[PDB]
């Protein structure tokens, strides 16, 4: 067949090893970012929450990277730690050179040129990791970006991950907002989307994670909000189900 | 700078002082010149201060790597071989004058290391700028196989002869006693020099300095 | 597998020489019929997070 | 010399529960000034500053290289940096240029991140650490700064008298120097807040 | 099967040779590690094939620094490589920072070493999983690496053969708050679940972490500890 | 079944690898057996020779190899891989004296040997040296020792030692031998070292067919026995 | 003060070994505001040890079951759930000692309305096994079979039944 190294091309003609890596991320975690005016958020899922672990870091899917950007992760964990230590090391090289933070787009293209370069030089695997981007800059404000194993990327306003939670993208369009994009209007949208996609019912707080990023007095604080205020966010959505059945 | 060592009937007593100068100005009134190597070996430093510090930490890291891989107590002859082979490679550019001492299975061993890589096994050595003064105290009053307090009295006498010579110390005579089982380390062993009291009123007033611009930034 | 609940719940009454079937007989039969793959050692899971 | 090419003076002083640091403002070539707003004190995390003095090239260079290594340290570990840890970090950076050395002498002042314990130290141009309990000084006019601090320092001082002591020590010593002056900025930090004041000095 | 190699994917799932490397981990000697309230206890199984083998020659519990110890379950010949790697790597932190390296920092770096042998394309991965302990900044820690390169933070776990019986033991056993002395009592009692016939002072080998540093136990205490304490 | 990883050094499904454990049966083409015995303050190597030709010499046959003045060894397996293994052993024994300034322990040397045999398993593209090595030496405050290095990179020190073709028959004799608490007064060691090999091989050898290396804490130099005193210990056991 | 506090436990042990009940039962009536002085979680061992050494003495049952009912009504007004459920399990054991006929079964039914609803597990194995005694004591064989079988599948998830295993076996 043509399931050899990444070189070569198939006839007619495409790249089977790249397609195998881009299907592997569907059997992984679930991450999504949403629209927001004056903010941005991320949401993730705690896999294998067995009762003999510590979670000493209290931040597993989310990695704060420069000062005003963080990222999710989805894919092979062996390749995940390589990219995050590389990506933080890009942003400090830029900061040493210009004494100004990296403006949130050419950081992404700096990684995407590294992630591409393992598809042409033999013999290496491509990175089996897609991941999200949140950040703020001087030029465009709050942003969202979507990495791919092939090195392709793209800006977004709301996105998610595939074969695990590809039905959420249909929900993000059906319950779409534009303009009325405050943080509390978006956090209520986040717990509703993770309700259906995570097939475990009633949505225990130990299975999820919510990280936000606002703009306060020119500082851009980054919040990984604790488990106590996840509780009153879930029970708000559980109350809204009992209110929604009044039409029935 | 005045460092010295001796070998008595059971172990090794080391001595040093507590002054580092820049030019002819006293920079430090309390500096540590006795460095850790292993739980049986210590080393006194003389010469360029940053050259002795970065050298004595590298070799102490290699012996911790060596003995933990080996599973037993290190040897003083191993630390002798690492130092003189490193310093010979730099052709005397690194200015380090060291006094190496410790107690092995074979007994106590005292060495003196010069920055070109020449080593000497001796029962008593002096290094530093005031080494000429401390050596005259040894040759007048050294006898083989002394006791514990007899050897401690000789070193503190010999270091004090260099203190009352120039480039002495803001004196805190240091001692490190290494025996077969007991290990001692005494920073304030002798304070012969005191600073006199201040007999003047220097009442700083609350507001005797003009301020152009203030700024307050709270924390948490 | 709804039948497997219905057979095993009535089976609990058979070993008791009883014809009466309570709701407790079904709730024990739910955990008997429904099982899992029980993927052990978790290293496979966290290689593939 | 090379150290006397631009001038400078950095002083740190330890108080009771607080620590202060001060520097000058004059930037200039050997006899000609250029500006009076040259920064010589750089924040490296909260309640922990650093002061640099010497050649004006290596002041701006090392303060960017140290900031390069600090942000990579504070992301691999969620904690902040201890004041003993930064002193070992700077001494590593200066010793790598053993024979191509940077012409500066750093002064580190700050509090403990957990307790209230202050910390002061200074280094040579090749990385010899030296911790004290009263004061450290660095720059061209070093000998004038020893004459003021040995007579005015008291062991346990409130932030009121600690500010007044480091003010009179900097004004009377730098006015004796020729290539240093044109303004003195003083940082005084504590557990609750950070206070920055500028002093009224001779502008000649 | 596609597999045969490490530098390519399968059309459906993941890397297969790393999964086969984990099979050699499960066929190793059993081990156990329990994190108590004041310390971490490591305990492993060590039986010779004959009465001729000197037991006091090669050790299992192996110190890295004066507050960090380490055990394994896999192949001992591959174990000695990354131990010597972790020794020299722990000294590089101390030459820079002049401070004993925290336990969360080696596992960033030791897993990056086991990362690098999973690259292309003529090398093999390790066949060793680890358990790393230590008491840094008051709180003690207990981690676990793998040949794939990931890591964890356990309350209590067990590797080697018959680990599913020890896991269902410890799931029914391990509580939150006990001392270190009660922790060793349930650490030998889980080693007795899957051990062989006789259990002497030389069949087991146990190391502990206090806040006073890392220490491995001599067989004088371990004979007196296994003397009728269950 | 496998089949799978039987050409190069990669893993099998569940869970081993075969090219290293084919070197364990690569010793047996030598057609030879060696025995090392540590009973008390001395240490004895014994190994037979097999001379199939009268034109073949006698002095260039001996498998006893002097590594340092206090460390000797014996080699089994195939011949050409054995001598290159000794060249690394003679080399790194001298680097210890140069770097560290004292005589290398016999325990530390097998770490340096098995780690070189480790890389050839981990990294590919070199044949992993199908021979086995047994060491003896005297250690201060530890007595005499006997170590064995393996082609896989394994090592373990142990009292009674067999190698070559007949491990499982000679070690079965020595388990029943070293179970009683008899002392080992330097001729109890040798006579058991002879009669174990003499019954497992079933040769009961004529005096000119073996070698015996020895070391003792009265003269820690490694010593190869004279043919005359080999006859003296042979007439000692058969009184 | 505290040297007298443990002297109450020491003299109460002398009240138990020397064999006097109204003075020891009066001490168990005396230490009830004194129970509101120490660690409330580990106080249940103090209640258990003083109750066991009281009941091991002599059949004076006018004070035995009545001071049990005093401690029950106290825990109605003090509200320690683990202690009152522990006191009922001793009480239904005391019912079996004389074979009190149906109120042992009436109490054990009211414990199973509580205990299998709760999270603590080792007390269920006691009350499942003790009912399997009294259904066998009332010569009902298959119901004692079903109560024993439910005790078996309950006893498969405990740290140690280190003595209760032989009691079950």
């Amino acid at each position: 067949r043509y399931d050899s190294r990444t070189t070569i091309f198939s006839p007619e003609g495409r790249l089977y090893q790249v397609e195998y890596a881009m299907e592997a991320i569907g059997h992984a975690g679930t991450c999504l970012g949403i629209l927001a005016n004056d903010g941005v958020l991320l949401a993730a899922e705690r896999r294998n929450i067995h009762k003999l672990l510590d979670e000493v870091f209290f931040s597993e899917k989310i990695y704060k990277l420069n000062e005003d950007m963080a990222c999710s992760v989805a894919g092979i964990t062996s390749d995940a730690n390589v990219l995050t230590n590389e990506l933080r090391l890009i942003a400090q090289r830029y900061l040493l050179q210009y004494q100004e933070p990296i403006p949130c787009e050419q950081l992404v293209t700096a990684l995407c040129d590294i992630k591409q370069a393992y598809t042409q030089f033999g013999g290496k695997r491509p990175f089996g990791v897609s991941l999200l981007y949140i950040g703020w800059d001087k030029h465009y404000g709050f942003q969202l970006y979507q990495s791919d194993p092939s090195g392709n990327y793209g800006g977004w306003k709301a996105t998610c991950i595939g074969n695990n939670s590809a039905a959420a993208v249909s929900m993000l369009k059906q319950d779409y907002k534009e303009g009325e994009m405050t943080l509390k209007s978006a956090l209520a949208l986040a717990i509703k989307v993770l309700n259906k996609t995570m097939d475990v019912s009633k949505l225990s707080a130990e299975k999820v994670e919510i990280a936000t990023l606002t703009r306060e007095n020119g500082k851009t604080v980054i919040r990984v909000l604790k488990q106590k205020e996840v509780e009153q966010l879930i029970k708000k959505h559980e109350e809204e189900e009992a209110k929604a059945e009044r039409e029935k | 700078t005045t460092i010295a060592g001796v070998v008595y009937k059971d172990g090794i007593v080391l001595g040093a002082d507590t002054r580092a100068t820049e030019g002819m100005v006293v920079a430090d009134k309390n500096c540590s010149k006795i460095h850790f190597i292993s739980p049986n070996i210590y080393c006194c430093g003389a010469g360029t201060a940053a050259d002795t510090d970065m050298t004595t930490q590298l070799i102490s890291s290699n012996l911790e790597l060596h003995s933990l891989s080996t599973g037993r107590l290190p040897r003083v002859v191993t630390a002798n071989r690492m130092l003189k082979q490193m310093l010979f490679r730099y052709q005397g550019y690194i200015g380090a004058a060291l006094v190496l001492g410790g107690v092995d299975v074979t007994g106590p061993h005292l060495y003196s290391i010069y920055p070109h890589g020449s080593t000497d096994k001796l029962p008593y050595v002096t290094m530093g700028s005031g080494s000429l003064a401390a050596m005259a105290v040894f040759e007048d009053k050294f006898r083989p196989d002394m006791e514990e307090e007899e050897a401690k009295n000789l070193v503190s006498e010999a270091i004090a002869a260099g203190i009352f010579n120039d480039l002495g110390s803001g004196s805190n005579i240091d001692l490190c006693v290494i025996s077969k089982n007991k290990l001692d380390f005494l920073r304030p062993y002798t304070v012969p020099n005191k600073k006199g009291t201040r007999l003047g009123r220097y009442r700083c007033e609350k507001g005797t300095t003009a301020v152009l611009t203030e700024k307050i930034t709270p924390l948490e | 597998e709804v039948k497997g609940v219905c057979t095993e719940a009535g089976m609990y009454a058979l070993r008791e020489r009883r014809v009466h079937v309570t709701q407790e007989d079904f709730e024990m039969a739910v955990a008997k019929v429904m099982q899992k793959d029980s993927e052990k050692n978790m290293s496979i899971k966290k290689l593939w997070k | 010399s090379i150290m006397s090419y631009n001038g400078g003076a950095v002083m740190a002083m330890k108080g009771k529960n607080c620590v202060a640091i001060a520097a000058d403002r004059r930037f200039g070539i050997q006899a000609q000034m250029v500006t009076t707003d040259f920064q010589k004190i750089f924040p490296m995390g909260d309640r922990l500053y650093i002061g640099l003095a010497g050649l004006a090239t290596d002041v701006q260079t090392v303060a960017q290289r140290l900031k390069f290594r600090l942000n990579l340290y504070e992301l691999k570990e969620g904690r902040q940096i201890k004041p003993y840890t930064l002193m070992s970090m700077v001494a590593n950076l200066l010793y790598e240029k053993r024979f191509g050395p940077y012409y500066t002498e750093p002064v580190i002042a700050g509090l403990d991140p957990k307790t209230f314990k202050p910390f002061i130290c200074s280094l040579d141009l090749i990385g010899c650490p030296m911790v004290t309990d009263d004061f450290v000084v660095s720059g061209t006019c070093a000998e004038q700064m020893y004459g003021m601090c040995e007579s005015l320092w008291e062991p346990n001082m409130d932030p009121d008298h600690l500010f007044e002591t480091i003010s009179q020590a900097m004004l009377n010593a730098v006015d004796r120097d020729a290539v240093s002056g044109m303004g003195v900025i003083v940082h005084i930090i504590e557990k609750d807040k950070i206070t920055t004041r500028t002093l009224k000095a001779r502008m000649d | 099967g596609y597999s045969f190699s490490l530098t390519t994917f399968s059309p459906s799932g993941k890397l297969v040779q790393i999964e086969y490397a984990l099979a050699a981990v499960a066929g190793g000697a059993p081990s156990v590690g329990i994190k108590a309230a004041n310390g971490v206890v490591l305990a492993t199984e060590k039986k010779q094939k004959s009465i001729l083998y000197d037991e006091r020659s090669v050790h299992k519990v192996e110190p890295i620094t004066k507050h960090i110890g380490l055990v394994y379950s896999g192949m001992g010949p591959d174990y000695r490589v990354l131990v010597h790697r972790a020794r020299k790597l722990a000294q590089q932190y101390y030459l820079v920072y002049q401070e004993p390296i925290p336990t969360a920092q080696l596992v960033q770096r030791v897993a990056s070493v086991m990362q690098e042998y999973t690259q292309s394309g003529g090398v093999r991965p390790f066949g060793v999983s680890l358990l790393i302990c230590g008491w840094n900044e008051g709180r003690p820690y207990l981690f676990q690496s793998d040949p794939s390169g990931a890591y964890f933070a356990w309350k209590a776990t067990a590797m080697g053969k018959n680990y599913v019986n020890g896991k269902t033991f410890l799931e029914k056993r391990y509580n939150e708050d006990l001392e270190l002395e009660d922790a060793i009592h349930t650490a030998i009692l889980t080693l007795k679940e899957s051990f062989e016939g006789q259990m002497t002072e030389d069949n087991i080998e146990v190391g502990i972490c206090n806040e006073a540093g890392f220490r491995r136990l001599t067989p004088t205490e371990v004979k007196d500890y296994l003397a009728a304490i269950a | 079944s496998a089949g799978f990883d039987r050409h190069i050094t990669i893993f099998s499904p569940e869970g081993r690898l075969y090219q290293v454990e084919y070197a364990f049966k690569a010793i047996n083409q030598g057609g030879l057996t060696s025995v090392a015995v540590r009973g008390k303050d001395c240490a004895v190597i014994v190994t037979q020779k097999k001379v199939p030709d009268k034109l073949l010499d006698s002095s260039t046959v001996t498998h006893l190899f002097k590594i340092t003045e206090n460390i000797g060894c014996v080699m089994t397996g195939m011949t050409a891989d054995s001598r290159s293994q000794v060249q690394r052993a003679r080399y790194e024994a001298a680097n210890w004296k140069y770097k560290y300034g004292y005589e290398i322990p016999v325990d530390m040397l097998c770490k340096r040997i098995a780690d070189i045999s480790q890389v050839y398993t981990q990294n590919a593209e070199m044949r992993p040296l199908g021979c086995c090595m047994i060491l003896i030496g005297i250690d201060e405050e530890q007595g005499p020792q006997v170590y064995k290095c393996d082609p896989a990179g394994y090592y373990c020190g142990f009292k009674a030692t067999a190698a070559g073709v007949k491990q499982t028959e000679s070690t079965s004799f020595l388990e029943k031998k070293v179970k009683k608490k008899f002392d080992w007064t330097f001729e109890q060691t040798v006579e058991t070292a002879i009669t174990c090999l003499s019954t497992v091989l079933s040769i009961d050898f004529k005096p000119s067919e073996i070698e015996v290396g020895v070391v003792t804490v009265e003269n820690p130099k490694f010593r190869i026995l004279t043919e005359a005193e080999i006859d003296a210990h042979l007439v000692a056991l058969a009184e | 003060v505290q040297v007298k506090e443990q002297s109450i436990l020491e003299l109460g042990s002398l009240l138990a070994k020397t064999g006097q009940a109204a003075e020891l039962g009066g001490l168990l009536k005396y230490v009830r505001p004194f129970l509101n002085s120490i660690s409330k979680a580990k106080a249940a061992r103090l209640v258990r040890s003083l109750l066991d050494l009281f009941l091991d003495m002599e059949a004076a049952t006018g004070q035995e079951v009545e001071l049990c009912l005093e401690c029950i009504e106290w825990a109605k007004s003090e509200k320690r759930t683990f202690l009152r459920q522990a006191l009922e399990a001793r009480l239904v054991s005391l019912y079996f000692d004389t074979k009190r006929y149906q109120e042992a079964l009436h109490l054990g039914s009211q414990l199973l309305r509580e205990l299998k609803k709760m999270d603590d597990k080792a007390l269920l194995v006691e009350v499942q096994l003790l009912e399997s005694k009294t259904y066998h004591a009332l010569s009902n064989l298959p119901k004692a079979r079903a109560a024993l079988t439910s005790a078996r599948t309950t006893a498969n998830a405990i740290y140690c039944p280190p003595k209760l295993q032989a009691t079950l076996d």
